[PDB]
């Protein structure tokens, strides 16, 4: 599949992912990727975004999730169901997601990644996700609600 | 005096040039990580990049 | 004494400048506050109207 | 509606509304709020708008009414009936509302809060409402017809 579980003690710690030309994975998740063709490509870390980036093999190249910085408020999909984008925040119904959900992509309706999750807080009947977005100019920026935790 | 002058200049120079490198990669890392943001010309000139 | 004191004969330039900087400091701080109060009132009036 | 009756001696004196993660309560209406959990947060007052603020506790922050500053003239629902926005004035058909009705939200058709009213003054067959509106730039502002009295 087009996102890979990094593994620790057998028990997937974080799904890392392949976005737009670079595998990305969160720094806090510590694990072997579970795809040999990535499991050794040196990672260039950047703690300001809590992520690690690396070029995918030139053969792997044409599988790589598209992205785009234009994300109007509305419904976006996600492995564990729908996420909703309102008031410049991504929110998920309560209780779905946690330790293990770090770094999975959030895709739009045309299938392109708009965000990669790094954490959460359950807030009442919903959950705000701390995420890495491509801001209105396409610059990456880490958007985090207060008190959010590393998933 | 000369050994402390060589020491204080070198230490200051290398700490400064490491700060300059750290800010350059902290400027650049977002644009690097977002493959298409239409390249600036004051950021992109100042810090080094092959433009679009 | 062949002269008369006048209660200002001892102040001297440094103490003059110090008391000036003090009085002017207090005046400037208070006037800055009052101009700030006026600016808030005006911006709120422009906010509604 | 998520409003709450504030009481003192067991009878309601006004209604307290949560919007955008913040209990809002008209400053003038006095007493004890009807939900203990709100009863503890220290209200931070603002006389310029006659509101007392408080940021709602964490566990309910996603179950808070929305708001908007975008208000076309027209019919806007409201607890006690339909409210008319005409000529930058909030109006209600005559005689409905009074002491206790202060601080109930006024919603638009989409469910969003557009105003929270603090009083009213009779004009013929209607009554113009003294209210908190978020003006065309979104800055909060108290809009009040002349001689309106505190409900």
């Amino acid at each position: 599949d087009k996102t890979f579980p990094i593994m620790l003690n057998g028990q997937v710690n974080g799904y890392a992912c392949v976005v737009g030309g670079r595998v990305f994975k969160p720094l806090h998740v510590e694990g072997r990727i579970d795809n040999e063709q990535l499991a050794a490509i040196k990672l260039k870390k950047a703690s300001i975004y809590d992520l690690e980036y690396g070029d995918v093999p030139q053969c792997m190249k044409s599988d790589t999730l598209q992205y785009t910085s234009d994300k109007p408020p509305g419904f976006y999909n996600w492995h564990h169901g729908a996420v909703q984008y309102e008031n410049n925040r991504f929110t998920v119904p309560r209780g779905v997601g946690g330790k293990g959900d770090s770094g999975r992509p959030i895709l739009d309706n045309k299938g392109r990644v708009v965000a990669i999750v790094l954490g959460g807080v359950n807030e009442g009947s919903r959950t705000a996700l701390s995420v890495v977005t491509w801001n209105q100019k396409g610059v990456t920026v880490k958007d985090t609600p207060e008190g959010s935790e590393p998933w | 005096g000369l050994c402390t002058c060589v020491a204080i200049i070198m230490v200051s120079c290398v700490t400064s040039v490491w700060l300059l490198c750290r800010t350059r990669n902290l400027c650049i890392t977002p644009y690097k990580l977002a493959p298409n943001a239409q390249v600036p010309i004051l950021l992109a000139l100042l810090c080094c990049i092959k433009p679009t | 004494a062949q002269h008369t004191e006048s209660f200002t004969s001892a102040i001297s330039a440094t103490a003059w400048s110090w008391i000036k900087v003090l009085v002017g400091g207090t005046s400037a701080f208070i006037v800055l506050g009052l101009i700030a109060t006026a600016v808030v009132a005006l911006v709120l009036f422009f906010h509604r109207h």
